[PDB]
């Protein structure tokens, strides 16, 4: 029978509304398009590192895989990092997880360069197999 | 900071699991197709490329271990020479095909290519240059090697 | 005896813990019309009358019967059956969205998403309500084709694996090209601040290029082409043209 | 109300819309920028309604293409309608329909345009420049062949706007009466199973039409009557319901409507002697004569053995001799609906097609302001405090006997636009929101409830389905008063078969069986309202065609001069609005009968039509 409550309205989002204090000024284009000409700018260099080897080419491929590959994680980490499946603290620790990644591989790759044979004649020694 | 519609799609997922609904399946269930497989693709090598790089790097200088013993020890297990040009094309096809997509998704991102035959030649394309390259890459050392084994010099 | 079998996915919320299930429905395909809507409505008046899905129109233009047939994201009233009844084409909703029941999703985000855009003419100076047409162009107007065309239906949305991950701050295919719709009009004065609304890194940016959204939509559209061209008007690549100007006897 | 348990909310508004066609949705914006505190009730997403899928335009004398004026568009308007037509409702049609056609534009709807930048404008059927007198007019403003899925997107968008709030998937049950007063209506959230009572100072009726009451149609799956049965179960007499319009082309298969834009543009039809046979049917006109003409003039040719394909049974649109840059440029939306549905390259064959059911002149009728009204003999028109209707689901009535092509879509937003008007110069912040009665919307969940548990041995599929073939065979594009009266016997028994009816999903929520048969239940009342009406009209009027009755009865003889003759009283002659009042429980239809408005709003502004003799 009709003894029953007085209902709010169904959940509905009012795009004016939002427009009540909404300045935040946060364009992420630039960097969208530096990530696009830097990787654009790698073209070449994945040749060029094949004909030409040495400890110079060692660090530029070091220099731009860390920085390349660092953009790359940063955005498949917020693709299956995400709060609704993981919780709230748990996804910045993935977050945070991001940045470890890029600042050991490069590490990693400093060492492997410094301290042993290099990228570019790793790679030789493999192929003389 | 989120926009407002961000902050309001947040509380429509919440509202979404306090009704205990389940989510329709996607990954088990759509059909594989050039689109997605490749960009699957695109994602999996750059990942595995990024690994070994971050697993290799950090794990020689971890251990105590060098590249030339490494290198030496599966010499050492003399493991036949065609399967050896096979773990090579395995190694170079991630490079050759990530990089060649990658100028192909770039196309994308600047609007180019978009329509479906487009989508469908640069994937074949790019896809069939990548497996091209990494067959010359792997097999012409080995054409260069036979070279000396049997010669007419 | 030309009988076809349809695996459709459940679910009843209604049932205590419940779970979502497979079910088979055999379908004489001689008594049943092409489309697989018709084998939806077949089964719905024949075997079962639980089975709960939308439908409104015929021919493929409200969008209603949006799901998941075959594997593709697709309409329902424009899908021919397979005819091969040695298959068995399997149903479910479009993917990835939360169920309300069987094969009707809850739609309410998307169309939330779509509020975002403010889907609607905006004009600097104030214009006089019913008094004259705006002037533009017949090639202005069509920079229209192949945008107002959309009905809706988010076979496109729920095939983006970029959505699916992230439904709460990716906008979107469907909402996209809608939102490059208004950008591109002529006659909307807003391009600048329906651009500014989506310059974050998820918003738009979140489009990693998949491309599903294109070969599934049944509308034979494109919102990947309007992503890409959204992403260069944002990087500054691009900038919108300003309108023609209106002639002096118009 | 007993073998089950029911939540109920209770919402407060101004004023509550039934509808987001594009009649319901105008009538939300007026009310929504106008401040009031509006809400929208609709079964389904507002783009997903039937205005979306309309396709030919929307008439305005613009002039984009050629000089025009509104007066010759009032003309045809009322010529159209056989005369049955309110002439007040179709001024104020016609005198609005640049204004809101440009009202539309002006929201963003991206219209076809000209080489001079204007709203692009396409023939159509049954218009003319100069009162009939001058040639083939281009009125029909059009977005290509998709007119109304852009205006419904447009209005939609725009509506986000009002701050207007909606209520998704909400079946409307029946309006909320207070002794012959509506405050508000009481529907079902599909969502969740809950039950809303929506106190409202008005009401607009918006729901679109009924349609489906026949085995073929071009209306939606949702073009169920529900706002008549709503008006039925209110003691609302509805108006005119005989009057079905059989749009000409629809394809043979399915129903699948093909646009009269495609006639507008240079296509014809064709017999199998490979005729174009519209040249004799309408020497004039041709294939562009009014609806109920060249539907007639089909059915014809299909009855004399003319008829094409295996069967013989239906004629070919034959659109493949224009070019396909028109083709396709002015009708992209049928040349693919053709190729899925008929397996057809409109560029090099014919389309199947088939007079087909199209729209719905009647409905709840209204005076001018779109006020719903009760009439009597001794009273006359008497409103419905509270209730408006607009669009489809109404009659006020500006298609009397025959639908003009493209005056729906405009009759939608001039009308849903002015119950904004009417509702803003009427409503004042004094009167506050009608509290309740007690009990209010008691019996809506009683019928709930008990067509939700309904045990019968008569699935609600097959009952539509015979309901569905005998509207079909009894009350077609001829009909006979024999065929008619038979008609009348099986669907007054299909009303008992009611009473045995079987729904098997027991849920609440998001039940489908159970909502497609309220849509059953009011489908019922619309039809069996329909045929007996149309069982009692002894004439041949627009789209009411009777054998036993060719000639059209008006109070004079219109075909010989008028002076010299004695006008035939009320009784006589049928000129004249049918009421059908239905008892909702029993079934049991009366009649009776409510005059034509012949006069203008404004003598000064425009003369009023007197009838003639209609040819094409
Ligand atoms: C294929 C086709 C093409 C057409 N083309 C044209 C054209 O080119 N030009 C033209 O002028 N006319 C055309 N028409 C006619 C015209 O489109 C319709 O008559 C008009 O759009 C009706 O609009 P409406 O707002 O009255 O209701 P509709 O657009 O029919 O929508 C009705 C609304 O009411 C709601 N509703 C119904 N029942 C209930 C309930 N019980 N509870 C809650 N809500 C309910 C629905 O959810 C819906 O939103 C066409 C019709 C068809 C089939
Ligand atoms: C040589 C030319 C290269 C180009 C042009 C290139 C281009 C790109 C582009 C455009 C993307 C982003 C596409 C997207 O958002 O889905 C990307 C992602 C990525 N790249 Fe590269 N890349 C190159 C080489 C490399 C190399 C050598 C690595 C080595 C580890 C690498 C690792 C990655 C990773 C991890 C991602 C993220 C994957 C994703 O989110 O889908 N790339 N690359
Ligand atoms: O869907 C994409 N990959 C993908 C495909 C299949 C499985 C997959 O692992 C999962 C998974 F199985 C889960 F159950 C998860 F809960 C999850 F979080 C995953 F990550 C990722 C994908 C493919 C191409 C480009 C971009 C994507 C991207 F990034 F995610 F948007
Ligand atoms: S784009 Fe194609 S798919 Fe996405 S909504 Fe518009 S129509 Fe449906
Ligand atoms: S499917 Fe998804 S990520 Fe971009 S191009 Fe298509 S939207
Ligand atoms: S039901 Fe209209 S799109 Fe399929």
């Amino acid at each position: 029978t009709s003894a029953a409550v007085t209902g709010a309205a169904p959940p509905q989002f009012d795009p004016i509304a939002a427009e009540k204090g909404f300045k935040p000024l946060h364009s992420h284009g630039t960097l969208f398009k530096i990530e696009r000409y830097f990787a654009a700018a790698m073209v070449p260099l994945i040749p060029a590192a094949y004909f030409i080897h040495g400890r110079e080419m060692d660090l530029c491929l070091a220099l731009a895989l860390t920085l390349h590959v660092h953009w790359g994680v940063w955005g498949v980490v917020n693709d299956y990092g995400r709060p609704f499946v993981l919780g709230d603290t748990l996804a910045a620790a993935v977050r945070v997880g991001a940045y470890i990644f890029t600042a050991c591989l490069l590490a990693g790759l400093l060492y492997f360069n410094e301290h042993d044979v290099g990228l570019t004649r790793a790679f030789e020694m493999v192929w003389e197999l | 900071e989120k926009t407002p519609i961000q902050v309001w799609g947040w509380d429509y997922l919440m509202r979404q699991r306090a009704l205990k609904r389940p989510i329709a399946p996607h990954l088990t269930i759509y059909k594989p197709q050039m689109t997605w497989m490749v960009s699957g693709l695109h994602r999996v090598t750059g990942c595995a490329m990024a690994g070994t790089l971050l697993i290799g790097g950090v794990g020689f200088s971890v251990l105590p271990l060098d590249f030339t013993t490494f290198v030496e020890f599966i010499r050492g297990l003399g493991i036949p020479w065609v399967i050896l040009d096979t773990f090579k094309f395995i190694i170079a096809f991630p490079i050759a095909f990530h990089t060649l997509n990658g100028i192909r998704f770039i196309g994308f991102d600047m609007a180019k290519g978009t329509d479906i035959p487009s989508i469908y030649r640069g994937a074949y394309l790019v896809l069939g240059l990548a497996a091209l390259i990494s067959l010359a890459v792997v097999v012409y050392p080995r054409w260069e090697r036979h070279k000396k084994a049997t010669l007419p010099t | 005896k030309r009988i076809k079998t349809f695996e459709i996915y459940r679910f009843n919320p209604e049932e205590p813990g419940a779970k979502p299930k497979l079910q088979k429905f055999d379908v004489d395909l001689d008594k049943c019309g092409t489309m697989v809507l018709d084998a939806l409505i077949k089964i719905k008046n024949e075997v079962d009358p639980t089975l709960t899905f939308r439908r409104s129109c015929r021919e493929g233009i409200c969008g209603s019967c949006a799901m998941n047939i075959a594997g593709e994201n697709t309409l329902a009233c424009i899908c021919n059956i397979d005819q091969n009844t040695s298959k068995t084409t399997k149903i479910y909703p479009l993917p990835h969205m939360f169920v309300i029941k069987d094969l009707v999703p809850d739609m309410n985000l998307f169309y939330a998403q779509y509020a975002s855009i403010q889907p609607w003419l905006q004009k600097k100076t104030k214009i006089n309500l019913g008094e004259k047409q705006q002037y533009q162009s017949i090639k202005e107007q069509e920079k229209l084709d192949g945008l107002y065309e959309c009905i809706l239906c988010a076979c496109c949305s729920a095939s983006c694996p970029s959505y699916w991950w992230n439904a709460d701050k990716y906008l979107g295919p469907a909402v996209l090209m809608q939102a490059y719709r208004w950008i591109i009009d002529s006659r909307d004065d807003s391009a600048a601040e329906r651009l500014a609304r989506m310059q974050d890194g998820f918003s738009a940016f979140k489009c990693h290029t998949i491309m599903n959204c294109t070969k599934t939509c049944p509308k034979h559209l494109n919102p990947a082409r309007a992503i890409g061209e959204i992403k260069m008007l944002l990087t500054k690549m691009k900038t919108k043209p300003a309108p023609l100007p209106t002639p002096a006897n118009f | 109300s007993n073998i089950a348990q029911y939540k109920v909310i209770d919402h407060a508004y101004d004023v509550v819309i039934i509808g987001a066609g594009g009649a319901g949705l105008r009538a939300a914006m007026g009310l929504g920028e106008a401040g009031f505190k509006t809400a929208v009730v609709t079964k389904m997403f507002p783009t997903r309604s039937h205005t979306t899928a309309a396709q030919g335009g929307i008439n305005a004398a613009l002039g984009s293409m050629n000089p025009d004026d509104w007066k010759w568009h009032f003309y045809d308007t009322v010529k159209g309608s056989d005369w049955l037509g309110d002439q007040n409702a179709m001024h104020y049609l016609t005198r609005n329909a640049v204004e809101a056609v440009t009202e539309l534009e002006n929201f963003g709807m991206p219209f076809s345009r000209t080489p001079e930048g204007k709203i692009y404008q396409r023939s159509f059927g049954g218009q003319s420049n100069n009162y009939g007198k001058g040639g083939v007019a281009k009125r029909t403003c059009c977005v290509a062949d998709r007119t109304g899925h852009s205006m419904l997107h447009t209005l939609y968008g725009n509506s986000l706007r009002c701050h207007c709030t909606f209520f998704i998937e909400y079946f409307a049950l029946d309006l909320l009466m207070d002794k012959g007063r509506c405050v508000g209506v009481i529907a079902l959230c599909l969502e969740d199973g809950t039950i809303h009572r929506f106190r409202s100072k008005r009401t607009i009726v918006a729901t679109g039409g009924y349609g489906r009451a026949y085995f073929s149609c071009t209306t939606a799956h949702m073009n169920t009557g529900d706002g008549t049965a709503l008006a039925t179960r209110a003691g609302i007499a509805l108006e005119d319901l005989e009057f079905i319009q059989f749009h000409p082309t629809g394809i043979y298969g399915v129903g699948c409507l093909i646009t009269e834009g495609s006639r507008g543009e240079g296509g014809f039809l064709v017999n199998s002697e490979g005729e174009r046979f519209m040249e004799r049917y309408a020497p004039k006109a041709k294939d562009l004569a009014s609806r109920d003409v060249v539907s007639r003039a089909e059915t014809i040719e299909i009855m004399e053995g003319r008829g094409v394909g295996p069967e013989k049974d239906h004629i070919y649109l034959q659109l493949h001799h224009l070019p396909a840059e028109q083709l396709h440029q002015r009708l992209p939306g049928i040349s693919e609906t053709a190729k899925i549905f008929a397996g057809v390259d409109v560029t090099k064959e014919p389309i199947p097609v088939i007079p087909t059911v199209h729209y719905n002149m009647g409905g709840i009728p209204t005076n001018y302001k779109a006020q719903v009204i009760k009439y009597t003999k001794e009273g006359g028109d008497k409103i419905v405090p509270g209730l408006y209707a607009c669009g489809e689901c109404a009659c006020h009535s500006v298609h009397g006997a025959n639908r003009l092509g493209a005056n729906s879509l405009l009759d939608a937003v001039v009308f849903g636009r002015a119950c904004s008007i009417n509702i803003k110069e009427e409503l004042k912040p004094d009167e506050k929101i009608p509290e309740l009665p007690e009990g209010a919307g008691e019996e809506s969940i009683a019928n709930l409830d008990a067509v939700r548990y309904a045990n019968g041995d008569v699935p609600t599929a097959e009952l539509r389905l015979t309901m569905q073939k005998t509207m079909q065979k009894h009350a077609g594009v001829f009909r006979r008063g024999d065929i008619l009266a038979e008609g009348v016997k099986k669907m007054m028994d299909l009303f008992k078969e009611l009473k045995r009816l079987k729904t098997t999903d027991r849920s609440l929520i998001w039940n489908s069986d159970l909502t497609e048969s309220l849509e059953l239940q009011n489908l019922m009342l619309n039809a069996t309202q329909t045929i007996v009406a149309a069982e009692n009209r002894k004439e041949s009027r627009g789209a009411h065609a009777r054998d036993d009755f060719p000639k059209r009865e008006d109070e004079y003889d219109y075909s010989k001069p008028i002076e010299g003759q004695t006008k035939r009283p009320f009784e006589k002659h049928w000129r004249k609005h049918t009421l059908t009042k239905q008892d909702p429980r029993t079934g049991h239809i009366t009649l009776d009968y409510r005059p034509v408005i012949d006069k203008t709003l404004d003598p000064a502004e425009v003369d009023w039509i007197p009838p003639i003799i209609r040819s094409y």
